[PDB]
Parts: structure tokens; C-alpha cells; sequence
């Protein structure tokens, strides 16, 4: 049968989901991810829907912009796979972990 | 007492000089506010609306379509030098990224 | 009876000039009240303090001028501080 | 509660799709779920503080642009 | 010729109470002024965008302690914020 | 009759009559309260008591009885609240921490 | 006029500048580059520090100038005012 | 017959000496040249403080070391221990300078 060789796949999902403007996280798994988050700080606090929203769309440009980052800290390195120090590499000349 | 003619229709400009010139009295940035800052400040805002919307136009007529959206803000806004230079660092809503993929990924 | 001023009728009499016949949605409408918000401030609080710098009690034309060459860059800023300059001159010579 | 785990694997790689990445390690999605947390409970500190220092009960969405615009993030689009 | 405001006696004092025999150099005190009038700024402004943003006209304690608890982490915060709060009660029964 | 300044009102050291001035004469809000200049100079003492805490162990740790520019940079860099409130402030004449990575040694 | 001083940052001294921050071995084509790197930062700066100058009619750049430089490009100095 | 020490021995001897030290690095009068090089590429018939120029020399000295610290690390990445060129770049890119 068929069988696309491995990689073909990935950079045709590549390409589609950079043409794309949606979200890529689910949005209840996410609100209640939030609300979970929240409940240490104040108990019992309402959120308008807005408010979700604006942090969902916040939280994927931070997570897109930091993979760009790993992506070339991985090559530098002459890989094509990312691996958490590379995470860690471009965090810590950021600024976010030092 | 004369026809009304404004301030924004004397400088020649569409922003409002009034607004503006009672945001810079309001906001608390000096105790006094002289007569040509709201105008100077109002010819900047509008020049540099008109250049961002230039390009989002050009963007979206580009791709077939007649009405402007963010992701065509974001196309015209990520590939001007100056205008990244200027936003680099805010974050448009619905906006997505800019298509593109490093060579050594590509096959052969 | 509570309004919500905003910059929406300004924006689309820019846009009616530069490009007679395209239109806008309403959330790229709110993307340019948020972007013209911005740079507003901007100009704003460097325009403040370099008045507090000098000891002046005064915003002018000067300040403004100054905090324009200081936030923006190069092409942009050559241009926006001739626009600013026709139109000081335009409306103090009427 | 295990409501970080509402992220799931599939999710996780979209996300690194859209940045470029074309090849993901098996331990990349344990780091992720901890830096998403970290960033999220420090961007909710400052939005609950805004909050409650106006003496509401509503998380509004000024309060998390206040909140983003401080860690220098600005945000366009629900300034109303 | 005109006089030069500045911290120097009140940090003399603070070093003469926690470390009482240590001096300090004139580099280190122009650092400490530095830092002292840095941090001064920093809670004054985001005090005063707290007091536009509630459409307040007055800066009182309530702004002070939330600029402090945005600006400080922690540790720093919470200590910050009971001295602040045992100045103020000491400062009014008196 | 008898004057007491405010700053002994409130037991403070920091000045607070001062503080109320910069906070009218700096254009941050067009009326200021009575407790602010006392909140503020009570904050701004105990930040000031702190890093002076750091820096005098640290003076005294290199047997010294003066406290110089190099010892507030040793202080605020090896705190982790110091360090993260003061990260992107540069110290004339304070240097660096000493720190090699652990691959570049021998064996 | 003066030109072509770039070159007064010499091999040694980018030597030193790379060992207080704890590097071991330098290649022989960092030097070059690293000049250029100096350049554009002192470029961003000057210009700054000349746009207030001119902003208060004078004509001799002061400490206060490059410090207020310095802290609108978020690189905050203590020690000069 | 004569001593010599074997290659990286004296370089950690100097890691050691100046990282222990704050002294500037730079000769003055080279970078007050430079300085006005540039500054008379701006504007000309300008004029300087000296406290104008030790300011500079201090930030521009700061600045170089950080970006050397970086650079260490992302060579480090690499499983290296010479610093070339392309880690200076990778730095100064995750950064957000270029």
C-alpha cells in the first residue's frame, strides 16, 4: 500500500498550518486549565469570555515564537530534531530562565 | 461670530486636532499644551496609518479578496523592515505567521 | 448613557483616501484603534519627559518633533516629520 | 487535577508545525507543559492584582492586557 | 551654584543602623543614590497609570501597595508591604 | 507650637516631606493622599536596608571595612530576588561573578 | 577630521573582553566580526545621546545624555547620575 | 628544555585574573577616538565631556561581555570549545538584535 516516506507528511502539515490563522488548542481543555491555574490566587473569581480568549491567543504566540527559537538551536547543532535542551538553550539567552 | 471652520480642516488634515489636543490636556503629561503640538501630532498619526493600511490593502487585493482582515495587517506588517522594526514586539490577534521554512529541512 | 469614543470614522476616511474602493472588517478596525492608542502614548510620554528634562512646564512642537526622530525609524521618520511640519506651517499661516 | 494534560501530544505538535519544526523528540512534551504553566501563572498574578485592586469579582480582558502590556507583550485586538 | 538634592545622609544613616563600624566609598554611594532615585520612578509611574486606569484623580496607600506587589517578587513584596503598612499605622495613631 | 517632623511621626529615616514634593512636582496625578509619601518611604528604606545588608557581609567577607562598587555588584548578583528586580542594570566598576563552565576544565 | 579608528580596539584587548567572559579558545575570525557588532551598538547610542543634545541647544554631549540614551534602549547604567 | 605550559593552561590562568578584577579592558584614548569618529559622522563641531565617554566606554564594555557569555554557551551547544563567528550570529539572532 501507499506509504509516504517519513517526512513528506510533516512538511506538508508545515506548509498548512503556516497559510493558517486558527487556534491550535483545544478552548474548554484550555478554560479549564486557566481557571485551574487561578484558583490559588483568589477563590471563587468570574472571567469574561474575552479574557479567556486574549490569553489563549497570547499563550500560542509565546509557545510558536519559542519553537522558532529551538528550531535553530537545533540546527546549529546540526540535528533536525528538537530536544529539551535545546528549550532550554534558547530560554536561557532570552533572558526567561537566567 | 463667523462659520465654525474647525482645526483639523485648517491644518488640512482627517484626524481630529480637538480630541486630540484634550487627550494631551487630560492625560497629565504637562501643565501646559501649546497650539501646534495636537497638529503636528495629528499629521503623524494619520501618515503613519496611511502607510500600514497601504500595505494591507496591496495585501489584500494580493490574495483575491476586497475587504481587509488581520492576518492581512500582520502579511504587511511582517514584511516592511521598518513597520517589524517599529511592532516588533506586539502580538496581533488572529494573525498566524509568516509562511516560511528553513532550507535544510527541505528534502534532497 | 455611557459612550465609547474612538478613532473607527478617522481610519476609514484614511483608508476611503489611499485606496477608494476596499473596505475593512470590524476586528482589523480594532487592531488599528489599539495600534493608533499605542503610538499615541508613545509619542506622549517621550515627548513628557523631555520636557521634565529641560525644565520646561510646555509641550511644544519641539518636543513632539524631538520624540518623533527618537521612536521612529529612518524613512519613517524623515517623512512623518515632514508631514508634521507642512501641516504646522499650513495651520499657523491661515 | 490534571488539567495540563488538557494539552494534548497532537496539540503540542501543531504548535511546533506552525513554528517550522519538522522533527519532535519524545520528551518535548513534558518541557512544554512546563514552560506553558510558568508563563500562564505569571501572566494571571498580574491580572488577578489588577482585578481585585478595582474591588471586582470579573476577570476582565483590559486586566489581562494591562497585565501582558507590563511584561512586555504587547497585544492588539481587545483593547475594547 | 544653585544646590544638589541627594539621598547621601539618609543611606549614611541606614548603614550606621545595620552595619555600625562599615563606611562607604563615594562610587558606591553614587550608585546607591542611582538606585534610589531608579526604583522611586518605577513605583511612581506605575502608581499613576493605577489611578488612570480606575478614572481616579488621587494617588493614596491603596495604589503604592499594588504598584509595589506588581513591581517586587516574592519575598521582597511581602516585606516591602508590612513595612509600608506598620509605617502608615504608626504614622496615623500618632 | 512644638514642630516634629513626619518622618519621625512615622519612625522612619528616609525623608518624607521630600518624597511628597517629587510625588506633586513630578505630574503623576493631579492630587496625592497623605499616606502615599509615607508608604513610599517606608518601601524605599527597607530596599535600601537590604541590599546594604548584602553588601556589607560581602565587604566584610573579603576583609574590607568599605564598602566599594564591587561588592554591591556581588550582592545583587548572588541574591535571586536582587537579581531578578536589578537584571538589566548595568554597575560602573563592578565586573562579573566569577564562573567557568565545568567543561572547559581539565581532566 | 578622523577616519578609520576601528582598528584601535585591537586583537589584544578583545582577547581580554573574551576571558572575562569565560571563553577558552577564540577563533582567528572572531575579531573582525566582533568590531563590527561594537560599531552598530555605539551607533544606536551616539545618535540618541546627539538627538537630546541638539533637543537643549547645546553643543557639548553630557553624561546625563548618554544615560538617558542608555535607558530608552532598556540598558539602564548606575554610577553616572 | 626551557618550561612551557601546555595549551589552555594559561588561558584559564587569565579566565581566573580577569574575572577576579573591575578594571576597564580598553585603552582610552583609541576608544575616545572612536567615539568621535562616529559622533562627527552625526553631527560635526561636537563636543564631549569626559565623564560622557567614561559612561560609554563602561556600557559598551558591559554589552561585549554578555554577548560573549552567550556566545560560550552556544558553542558549548555544539560540543565545542572555540568560538567562531556563526555562534556570535545564532546569539545575537535568539536574542533579538538582528
Amino acid at each position: 500500500p501507499h506509504r509516504y516516506r517519513p517526512g513528506t507528511v510533516a512538511l506538508r502539515e508545515i506548509r498548512r498550518y503556516q497559510k493558517s490563522t486558527e487556534l491550535l488548542i483545544r478552548k474548554l481543555p484550555f478554560q479549564r486549565l486557566v481557571r485551574e491555574i487561578a484558583q490559588d490566587f483568589k477563590t471563587d473569581l468570574r472571567f469574561q469570555s474575552s479574557a479567556v480568549m486574549a490569553l489563549q491567543e497570547a499563550c500560542e504566540a509565546y509557545l510558536v515564537g519559542l519553537f522558532e527559537d529551538t528550531n535553530l538551536c537545533a540546527i546549529h547543532a546540526k540535528r533536525v530534531t528538537i530536544m529539551p535542551k535545546d528549550i532550554q538553550l534558547a530560554r536561557r539567552i532570552r533572558g526567561e530562565r537566567a | 461670530r463667523a462659520k465654525a471652520k474647525t482645526r483639523s480642516s485648517r491644518a488640512g488634515l482627517q484626524f481630529p486636532v480637538g480630541r486630540v489636543h484634550r487627550l494631551l490636556r487630560k492625560g497629565n503629561y504637562s501643565e501646559r499644551v501649546g497650539a501646534g503640538a495636537p497638529v503636528y501630532l495629528a499629521a503623524v498619526l494619520e501618515y503613519l496609518t496611511a502607510e500600514i493600511l497601504e500595505l494591507a490593502g496591496n495585501a489584500a487585493r494580493d490574495n483575491k479578496k476586497t475587504r481587509i482582515i488581520p492576518r492581512h495587517l500582520q502579511l504587511a506588517i511582517r514584511n516592511d523592515e521598518e513597520l517589524n522594526k517599529l511592532l516588533g514586539r506586539v502580538t496581533i490577534a488572529q494573525g498566524g505567521v509568516l509562511p516560511n521554512i528553513q532550507a535544510v529541512l527541505l528534502p534532497k | 448613557r455611557s459612550r465609547k469614543e474612538s478613532y473607527s470614522v478617522y481610519v476609514y476616511k484614511v483608508l476611503k483616501q489611499v485606496h477608494p474602493d476596499t473596505g475593512i472588517s470590524s476586528k482589523a478596525m480594532g487592531i488599528m484603534n489599539s495600534f493608533v492608542n499605542d503610538i499615541f502614548e508613545r509619542i506622549a510620554g517621550e515627548a513628557s519627559r523631555l520636557a521634565h528634562y529641560n525644565k520646561r512646564s510646555t509641550i511644544t512642537s519641539r518636543e513632539i518633533q524631538t520624540a518623533v526622530r527618537l521612536l521612529l525609524p529612518g524613512e519613517l521618520a524623515k517623512h512623518a516629520v515632514s508631514e508634521g511640519t507642512k501641516a504646522v506651517t499650513k495651520y499657523t499661516s491661515a | 487535577r490534571d488539567n495540563i494534560q488538557g494539552i494534548t501530544k497532537p496539540a503540542i505538535r501543531r504548535l511546533a508545525r506552525r513554528g517550522g519544526v519538522k522533527r519532535i523528540s519524545g520528551l518535548i512534551y513534558e518541557e512544554t507543559r512546563g514552560v506553558l504553566k510558568v508563563f500562564l501563572e505569571n501572566v494571571i498574578r498580574d491580572a488577578v492584582t489588577y482585578t481585585e485592586h478595582a474591588k471586582r469579582k470579573t476577570v476582565t480582558a483590559m486586566d489581562v492586557v494591562y497585565a501582558l502590556k507590563r511584561q512586555g507583550r504587547t497585544l492588539y485586538g481587545f483593547g475594547g
